[PDB]
C-alpha cells in the first residue's frame, strides 16, 4: 500500500540477492521480512527495557521512603 | 552534639560539603563530586547523617541503590559510607548501617529484596562489615558482603 | 549506487517507524541495515555444516585414514575417462 | 538542546567515519548512538552482581540459614530508637 | 546419446529445461527455477550433462559449491595449547539428477566420478579437505553410500562425507 | 586533531555521564571511546564478510571449467 526508497551498493544487493535466493523468497519479501522481524526483535528488547527501568524506578521509591 | 539526625537528601542541596574529612580522600571527593549529581539521577539514594544547625554540618553520608546478582534476582547494594574523623571509633558506623538496613527493610515490605550487598576497599571496611553480621565472599567478589534481608528482619523484632 | 522500491503495508510501516525510532535512524537506515545483517547471517548459515560428537569423528578418521575407493566408484572413474 | 564539543586524532576520525559508513549512518548519529548504547550497557552492568559458585553458594545458605544479627549490630539498632 | 558431455553451465541460459524429467519433481522444479538463478548469483557450480548438439537438450545435471564444517563444542582441550579452526574447508555436492531416459545406466555414477575429477583439480588450487553430499531419502543415501561416502548420524544422518585424499585416490 | 559536536537531549546526557563517572571518565573521553571501540567491532565484522567473500570467491573459480 505504501512506498519506501531504498538505495545500496551493489554488495549489499548482490548479497541480499544471495540470501535471497538461498531462502526461496523474492528479493522484496527477503527484504520485508528482514526488516520485520527486526523491527519485532527491537520493540521486544524495548519493551524489556522500559519494564526494568519500572522495577528500577520502584526499588528507588521504596527505598526513599513511604 | 545530641542534635544529629539522619534523613535522604533533600534536594536542597543546602550543606556544608566541605568541612567533611572522613580521612579517605576518595570517600571525601566522592562526598563533594559526586553524591548530588548522583542522588538526582537516581542512581542512588544518598542519606546523611548531620546535625540540626543553619547548614546542617554534613557529618556522615551513605549510600543504597537497586542491583541484582546472577550466575535477575533483586538485592539492594549499600555503596558507600563514610564517617567524619571526630565521630569514628565511638559506633556511628554501625549505627548508619542498622539505619540502611532499617530502609532496605521498609522497602522489602514494598518490593522483592532478597538482601544487602555491600562494598569493602580495604581490609579495614572488610573487618568492620564482617563483624555486623554480613557474609564474606570469595574470588572476584572477595571485596563484596551479603546480608540476607531474613536477617535485617529479625534485627528489628 | 542503486534502488529497490519497497511496496508496504500501513501496519508494517507503523511497526517498523516504532523500531527505527527506537534505534534512531531512519525507516531506510533501519531496513537496509536490517535486510544486508539478515542476509550475511543466512549465508552464513547456509555454507556452514555442524557436525555433532559422532559425525565430526567420523569425518576426522576418513581423513586420518581415508578409505580406498570401492570398485563400483573407480568404474565410473574409467567411464568419464 | 545541549552540546558537546569532542577532540579527536585525524586516525580516530577516518575510522569513525568508515564504520558510519558501513553503518549507513552520518558520522554524528553513528557516535550518538554508540555512546547511548555503550552508556546504557554500562548502567545495566554496574547494577549487576555476577557471583561465582562459591559466592552464589554463600548467597544461597545465608537465604536458607540466616544468621542471627550479632551484638554489634543490636546494640546499633538500639542505639537508633 | 553418441554424443554426450558435461559441460559447466554457461551463464547465458540457453539451454532446454522443462523437457527433462527425472521422476522427482524436486529435482525438476529445481531445474526449472532454481538452478540457473543459485548459479548466477555464485551460490553454486552447475554441471550439465547433455547432447553436444545445437539443440543441447539436458539429460543430467549436478551442483558444486564451497562449503565448510566444524565441531559443536572442544571439551577439554587444556591438553597442550589450543589454536582454534574455526573455518574448515570443504566442498558439497547439492544435488544431482539424471533424466528417466539414462536411469539404470551408471550415468549417476560417472556425474558423480566428474564432480570428483572437478574437487580434485580445485584440491590444487585451494585447500580443501573432502566432498559432502546430501542424502534426503534412501535411494540417495544407499546410492552414495555404495561409491564410498561415509554416513554421517544424528541431525547430520541426511549428509555423507567422502575424503579429498580418497579422491585422489580414486585417480591415483 | 580535529573537532566535531553532537548535540544530545538531557536524558542522553545524564545517562552518558552516569556511565562516565562510573568507568572513571569524563564525559568527553565516555563519548570518544565508545565511538572507537564500536567503529572497531563493526570495521572488523564487514572486513570478516569481506574475507568471507574472498574465499568463497577463490574456491567457486576453482571449482568453475578446471
Amino acid at each position: 500500500k505504501q512506498r519506501i526508497d531504498l538505495r545500496l551498493t551493489d554488495d549489499d544487493k548482490s548479497m541480499i540477492e544471495e540470501a535471497a535466493a538461498i531462502s526461496n523468497q523474492s528479493v522484496s519479501q527477503f527484504m520485508l521480512n528482514s526488516a520485520s522481524q527486526r523491527a519485532a526483535e527491537v520493540i521486544e528488547q524495548h519493551r524489556r527495557v522500559i519494564l526494568n527501568e519500572e522495577s528500577w524506578t520502584r526499588v528507588m521509591d521504596a527505598l526513599s521512603n513511604p | 552534639m545530641d542534635d544529629l539526625t539522619i534523613e535522604i537528601l533533600t534536594d536542597d542541596a543546602d550543606y556544608d560539603l566541605q568541612r567533611f574529612d572522613c580521612g579517605e580522600e576518595a570517600l571525601n571527593l566522592f562526598l563533594t563530586t559526586h553524591l548530588v549529581r548522583q542522588h538526582r539521577n537516581k542512581i542512588l539514594r544518598a542519606y546523611i547523617l548531620c546535625r540540626n544547625t543553619p547548614e546542617r554540618q554534613v557529618l556522615g553520608y551513605y549510600t543504597l541503590c537497586g542491583s541484582c546478582f546472577e550466575r535477575n534476582i533483586p538485592s539492594v547494594t549499600l555503596g558507600r559510607l563514610a564517617i567524619d574523623r571526630s565521630l569514628q571509633g565511638q559506633g556511628w558506623g554501625a549505627t548508619l548501617v542498622a539505619h540502611a538496613m532499617n530502609v532496605v527493610w521498609s522497602a522489602s515490605l514494598a518490593v522483592g529484596i532478597h538482601g544487602l550487598f555491600v562494598e569493602a576497599l580495604n581490609e579495614k571496611a572488610h573487618t568492620f562489615y564482617k563483624s555486623l553480621g554480613f557474609i564474606p565472599l570469595v574470588g572476584e567478589n572477595e571485596n563484596a558482603l551479603f546480608f540476607p534481608t531474613k536477617s535485617i528482619e529479625l534485627l528489628f523484632t
